[PDB]
């Protein structure tokens, strides 16, 4: 029954996060990142909205989705740069 | 041949810009402020295929002439001293005969190379260059206490002087910095001691030069000047506490905890009062946004820019980023705004209009001058001596800058869209590959430059410049 | 008409690898195709910001309004009207060429064929993307379709220039895209030594002087031009201004 | 009104106006037009409302006056203006114009017709920066020049053999060909010809050029030779500049366009033409032309040295008693270029330049006849305020700005007719078109002459022949003479003016005429302890006078 609706989302925050993940990535490592991951973040936010049986996405769901995505991206790097990227990407998932 | 116009000569004629290095940030270590003198003469004395070359025989002849000049000047000759002092101004001034633009460009390029070599030598030891210029250099010292940099600074001085490349340089120390908040040449604040003394605690005086405060509302500038002093005091206290205890540094981590709650309550009160008294007619005087030359931002709510500047000053810590971001989000939560909104992004409230190499005849002193960012009663007078400058000379130099800009735009080259290859035909529809030509100099840049020229000519009384504008 | 979608071997094109071992299609299959476009991914964060903005807008919450205005301001037409118009144009019009267009096409084909031979004699392997008379027929068909769009009974230079532009794009993007694939390198380091030695930072020299000097020496013109434009491709110490005459060292 | 005006009632005059202006001719009479007719009736109260012929015939005259303006479908407050025109209808007709206000006209090759271009000043805002040309203008400028030259070549009587485009030379060899294009140097350093189709190389080792021309890079040349596909060398056997055309045959291809239109102008809405008044103005010019004399001086008259002022005072003494119509002063007025002053102890260059014109206002106080009767024309030279301030006395942009108004605040008040223009300027007489252009030509064409491997009256012959065959004031590339991207149409000799004032300090004085155009070559104002100035009679006669 429940269908979430997505109206009030931070355009700039998500856009800059996607720009940053386009940065690094193949330019510095090997993991590929494309537009599909943006829709993945959005689908994860919608799922988190579905968790609460709510028809509209709040800010906490977007924060949780972005935290999950950035954590999954960070924990798949070489141990040399994991700490550096962890401290670098700490500004978007501040909470 | 010199009567004919040429592209290379015109390019080497108007390329008088001198670059500089500025590494903004927040520093807790001691910083040394130094000045360099006699750079041009040392550069001259020190150091077929290339078509842009200046005749090397003449260069050697003048090098020997300057060497004998220096030798005679050392042995108590006032005339040789004045001649050496005036040599640089002779080089710059085209009015003097036997003048060649190639020689001036050669000397300028050599001076830039010598300055970068000096920067390389300085960075070889333990140092960090904060600001670089033809006249001033700021060096960060690895040590923490000013009293412990006496022999160390003297050692760098002696080592630099003994270098054969820098045998004729004159170097002097002006100030010692205990705690510095540096973001720009016209925007800094910190605690400084003039000269370190023996057996006695040094005298510490706080300074604050901030053209940013001039763009705030008349009623919030007292709040700015109070809270900035408060945060500087808190920073000094926490650094002293850390030094008492013994990319992260614990000298500053934990300083915003001292004033967070009073700042929150003060911002709540200020927002309430602004909400209540913004629409009143007789209170509208204090909420008037001042206008200054070089201003380009149109915005409405003054308290927003107050808090934006207050947070941007703190953000230069580069080591307590998360704490500052948390405090910024908490402050923005008082407003009905969000963390990453475009309206909550700080920008530069003023533009820049710099005139390179203005000459003070009374000193043979050479320096740039910014007509927009610089404060008054300094555009009209020399930096070292307090001699008033001629005004029609300033207007003529500004008009020369404007006309040189227009000519440079007119004689620019064309660049393709997809590939960045240059146009190599006099008449071709587009690149052999995909894409169409575009100019290397965008139109909006020169439009904005003419706009700021209009603002400058309107703020002060410059009728020659206004006549020059009106003729277009 | 066949519209085919394909992915190169090893996922991303891997331009460091040779073009020959990136495409597994034979010469026979590629010749029948006449518009092949290589869609490479790029990263400059500005196109990325624009794409992110476009996707966040194209979500159903906003586009459902904005796209509507495209039928209200006359900028775009609905799909069914486009279908009706295209079937009507297919049924009715069938353009024809003119002798000036024929001359232009002949000259352009000769030029591209000579360029292909020039690339082949250097690369000393056969081109992975061929240029044949089928391509000339392809450009003719593109011109005819462009004229057919506006129901013109005759095709003129206006459509010919656009067809040639599209063909040049689809040629330089795939066929002539880095034909070298990456005397050997011994002269390259030798040539890199002299320009650092003989030409300091901030000064400049004429291209003719350098070409004369290194044709007089053993480098010759073939090695110098490639080396010069690749030192430019490195783009960290070499800059061209003032047409192809001023060799400025940044 | 009349001597005894009577205040009318508009309703009872309404039918009389409406019938005539809505059934016979005219349309859409406004209320203000009705009021204008009301006051005109007040000026015709004599037996009105009972007088038939005079009122209707004056309305017909109103139609014959207001039909020619725009289209005449509305009458605003201007109704009083057409009434005053009726009263006033019951030397002038000449104009001077600079390159800034010249009408813009593009060219289209596929339609073989000139196209009017809307002026950025008149429709755009222009508040901050409206004079900056756009990027593609320089791309299209050489295209336009090549289009005009190709059209001139194709219209020649001899050429109806056919030329061949460059790009069509790839597949053929060992065959002779004819082609034209821009001549210049490639990036490599060889001689090449450029065409919109493409470019080729040039072989010069066995070229016999047509004598009488200055073969200079940047000039259109007709090239005849044999292609060789062994390399890319086009072995040229002869080279010749394209021939020119006369004014009448040039105009007749476009009827008589109002390019330099003083009687009428064209716009984006429509195109204009006129030839009925041309003969009337020609016959008007044929009389009292000796009375309408205009005199010019030499080049580079310096306003700092005493000798020039003394000679000028003598000249003004001789010229005061018989004031001519136009008095043109050409050349730089200061012997030293003006630029930024690095010394605050001495007199500033700008102040010296300003003072250099104040004394002229004093010297003009004792020649009230010349000031009162003769107009003043001033043309900037090489090192005036705007140019020398950046070019430092060297060559620079051709569309030179006029003398700044802040430095000429006393000439405009002492004299009643003073005009400052660009370096190239246009004057439009009743049946004459004259351009004045001040720069150096002999040295420019002497130093940059092409070398072909193999009594002073001939040099000016070659110069005139080349400048007329090429049909452009600046037959040079962008490297030598930088030109503003849009104003280049002002430098084109497409209308081929009747008389040209070739001011050259490096060439002797001459009075040649060729190809239907007459050229005058004023020299330097002072030379070998002599002063010289020349006057031209509009009857194709010249006089040279000198005063020691
Ligand atoms: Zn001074
Ligand atoms: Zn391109």
């Amino acid at each position: 029954k429940i269908y979430p609706k997505l109206h009030q989302m931070d355009m700039d925050k998500v856009s800059r996060v996607y720009a940053d993940l386009r940065r690094e990535s193949i330019s510095t490592g090997s993991f590929p990142i494309t537009v599909r991951h943006l829709e993945s973040i959005l689908r994860i936010a919608e799922s988190f909205a579905k968790m609460r049986l709510s028809e509209f996405v709040s800010s906490y769901d977007l924060d949780r989705a972005i935290k999950v995505v950035v954590d999954s991206f960070v924990d798949a790097q070489k141990v040399s740069v994991r700490r550096q990227l962890r401290r670098s990407f700490a500004i978007y998932t501040l909470g | 041949i010199q009567n004919d116009f040429d592209l290379n000569t015109s390019w080497i004629m108007n390329d008088s810009e001198f670059p500089k290095i500025n590494n903004s940030g927040v520093y807790d270590n001691v910083v040394l402020d130094v000045g360099v003198d006699n750079l041009t003469v040392n550069t001259i004395l020190t150091s077929e295929f290339v078509h842009d070359a200046f005749s090397n025989d003449a260069l050697n002849v003048l090098r020997g002439m300057l060497k004998e000049w220096w030798d005679e000047a050392l042995k108590e000759n006032s005339t040789a001293d004045l001649l050496v002092n005036s040599l640089a101004s002779w080089v710059q001034n085209p009015n003097a005969k036997l003048f060649d633009g190639l020689l001036r460009y050669h000397v300028h390029n050599l001076t830039k190379k010598a300055l970068l070599q000096l920067v390389n030598e300085f960075s070889a030891l333990g140092s960090t260059i904060v600001y670089a210029d033809r006249n001033q250099i700021l060096i960060k010292t690895n040590k923490y206490s000013p009293e412990n940099c006496y022999a160390y600074s003297q050692y760098m001085m002696k080592a630099v002087r003994t270098n054969p490349m820098f045998s004729y340089l004159d170097l002097n120390i002006k100030r010692y910095w205990d705690l510095l908040i540096w973001m720009d040449k016209f925007n800094f604040s910190g605690l400084a001691c003039i000269e370190i003394e023996e057996k006695e605690n040094q005298d510490y005086t706080a300074v604050s030069q901030w053209q940013l405060k001039k763009f705030l509302s008349p009623i919030y500038q007292p709040e700015f000047e109070d809270w900035m002093m408060i945060i500087l005091d808190s920073m000094l206290k926490t650094k002293q506490s850390y030094l008492k205890l013994n990319s992260v540094e614990n000298s500053l981590n934990g300083f915003s905890h001292l004033f967070s709650k009073p700042l929150m309550k003060r911002v709540k009160k200020l927002f309430k009062n602004q909400q209540e008294f913004i629409l009143d007619p007789q209170y509208e005087a204090d909420y008037v946004i001042p206008v200054l030359p070089g201003s380009h931002l149109n915005v409405k709510n003054p308290l927003l820019e107050l808090v934006k500047s207050l947070c941007h000053v703190m953000l230069l810590s580069k080591s307590t980023i998360l704490e500052i971001r948390t405090l910024r989000k908490e402050l923005l939560k008082i407003f009905e705004l969000r963390e990453f909104a475009k309206v909550a992004e700080f920008k530069d409230p003023s533009l820049s209009l710099v005139v390179p190499d203005f000459l003070c005849e009374y000193c043979f002193f050479i320096s740039d001058i910014d007509f927009c960012k610089a404060a008054p009663e300094s555009i009209f007078s020399c930096v070292r001596c307090h001699k008033a400058f001629n005004q029609v000379l300033l207007q003529e130099h500004l008009i020369q800058k404007l006309r040189s800009d227009i000519e440079s735009y007119l004689i620019q080259d064309l660049r393709c869209s997809r590939c960045h290859k240059v146009k190599r035909d006099y008449m071709s529809a587009h690149c052999p590959c995909a894409g169409a030509w575009e100019g290397t100099l965008p139109r909006e840049s020169i439009v904005q430059k003419l706009n700021v020229f209009k603002q400058v000519a309107k703020y002060y009384g410059f009728d020659i410049l206004l006549s020059c504008i009106a003729d277009l | 008409s066949v519209l085919a979608a394909a992915n190169p071997i090893y996922g991303r094109y891997d331009d460091l690898k040779s073009p020959g071992d990136n495409i597994d299609f034979q010469t026979t299959i590629l010749s029948r195709f006449d518009m092949i476009f290589i869609v490479k991914d790029d990263h400059n964060e500005e196109r990325d910001i624009s794409i992110a903005n476009h996707v966040i807008n194209i979500h159903t919450g906003n586009a459902n309004a904005m796209q509507n205005q495209q039928e209200e301001n006359g900028s775009e037409i609905s799909i069914e009207k486009m279908k009706r118009y295209i079937t009507y144009c297919r049924l009715k019009c069938a353009p024809r060429l003119s002798p000036q267009a024929a001359e232009k096409l002949s000259s352009n084909f000769v030029t591209i064929r000579k360029q292909l031979l020039i690339n082949e004699l250097e690369s000393t392997e056969r081109s992975s993307i061929p240029i044949t008379i089928r391509q000339l027929e392809a450009i003719i068909r593109i011109t005819e379709s462009l004229a057919k769009l506006e129901l013109s009974p005759i095709a003129q230079e206006r459509h010919v220039d656009e067809a040639i532009r599209l063909f040049q794009a689809s040629t330089m993007d795939a066929a002539s895209q880095d034909p070298i694939g990456g005397t050997s390198l011994s002269e390259i380091r030798r040539f890199e030594q002299e320009l650092k030695r003989r030409l300091p930072i901030g000064w400049s020299t004429s291209y003719q002087t350098l070409r004369r000097e290194f044709v007089d020496t053993h480098r010759f013109s073939q090695l110098a031009l490639d080396k010069a434009l690749y030192a430019l491709e490195k783009h960290e110490t070499i800059q061209l201004r003032h047409q192809g005459q001023n060799i400025y060292r940044s | 009104g009349n001597v005894l005006p009577v205040k009318i009632q508009p309703p009872l005059l309404r039918p009389l106006a409406y019938r005539v202006l809505s059934r016979k001719y005219g349309l859409s009479i406004k209320s203000d037009g009705l009021s204008a007719l009301a006051e005109f009736v007040g000026t015709n109260i004599g037996a009105n409302w009972r007088q038939g012929p005079a009122t209707i015939k004056f309305l017909e005259q109103f139609a014959a006056v207001w039909k020619q303006q725009e289209r005449g479908l509305f009458i605003d407050q201007s109704g009083v203006k057409e009434v005053i025109q009726e009263m006033k209808e019951r030397r002038d007709y000449f104009k001077v114009i600079n390159a800034s206000q010249q009408q813009r006209f593009s060219y289209n090759p596929h339609k073989m017709q000139f196209i009017f271009v809307p002026n950025k000043k008149q429709n755009g805002l222009g508040g901050i920066a409206g004079f900056l040309p756009d990027i593609e203008d320089k791309v299209q400028m050489f295209l336009t020049r090549y289009y005009l030259t190709n059209d001139r070549v194709m219209r020649n009587e001899n050429f109806q053999m056919s030329i061949t485009p460059i790009k069509n030379l790839l597949g053929r060899d060992a065959q002779n060909f004819l082609l034209l294009g821009l001549l210049n140097k490639n990036f490599k350093g060889n001689w090449s010809l450029e065409d919109p189709s493409g470019s080729v190389e040039i072989d010069i080792s066995q070229t016999i050029p047509t004598q009488g021309h200055y073969y200079v890079p940047g000039c259109m040349v007709l090239v005849e030779g044999i292609y060789y596909s062994v390399g890319n060398k086009f072995h040229v056997t002869s080279m010749t500049l394209p021939p020119g055309e006369r004014r009448e045959i040039t105009l007749e291809t476009i009827g008589n366009l109002d390019l330099l239109g003083i009687h009428g102008i064209s716009n984006n809405n429509f195109i204009a033409r006129l030839d009925k008044d041309l003969k009337i103005r020609l016959h008007l010019l044929e009389k009292e032309l000796t009375d309408h004399k205009f005199v010019i001086l030499g080049a580079n008259l310096f306003l700092d040295d005493l000798k020039i002022m003394t000679a000028l005072s003598k000249i003004l003494q001789k010229l005061n008693d018989d004031p001519p119509t136009l008095l043109i002063w050409q050349g730089s007025f200061t012997s030293v270029p003006v630029f930024a002053s690095m010394s605050s102890r001495n007199i500033s260059s700008s102040t010296q330049f300003k003072n250099n014109f104040d004394a002229l206002a004093t010297l003009l106080s004792r020649f009230d006849n010349l000031t009162e009767n003769t107009t003043m024309i001033f043309i900037p030279g090489p090192n005036d305020l705007w140019g020398s301030m950046v070019s430092l006395g060297a060559s620079g942009t051709l569309p030179q700005d006029p003398i700044p108004s802040a430095f000429t605040k006393k000439i405009n008040k002492v004299c009643k007719n003073v005009v400052w223009s660009s370096n190239p300027t246009r004057i439009a007489y009743l049946s004459q078109e004259i351009v004045i252009f001040r720069d150096d030509l002999s040295g420019r064409f002497k130093r940059h002459r092409l070398e072909f491997p193999f009594q002073k009256v001939q040099e000016t012959r070659k110069l005139v022949k080349t400048i007329l065959d090429q049909g452009h004031l600046s037959p040079f590339l962008d490297s030598l003479r930088p030109i503003s991207w849009d104003l280049d149409h002002t430098l084109t000799l497409c209308p081929i003016p009747s008389t040209m004032v070739l001011c050259d300090t490096t060439s002797a004085q001459f009075d040649l005429t060729y190809n239907g155009c007459k050229v005058i070559n004023p020299g330097s104002f002072i030379h070998n302890r002599r002063a010289r100035y020349m006057e031209y009679v509009p009857s194709s006669k010249k006089t040279i006078q000198e005063e020691i």
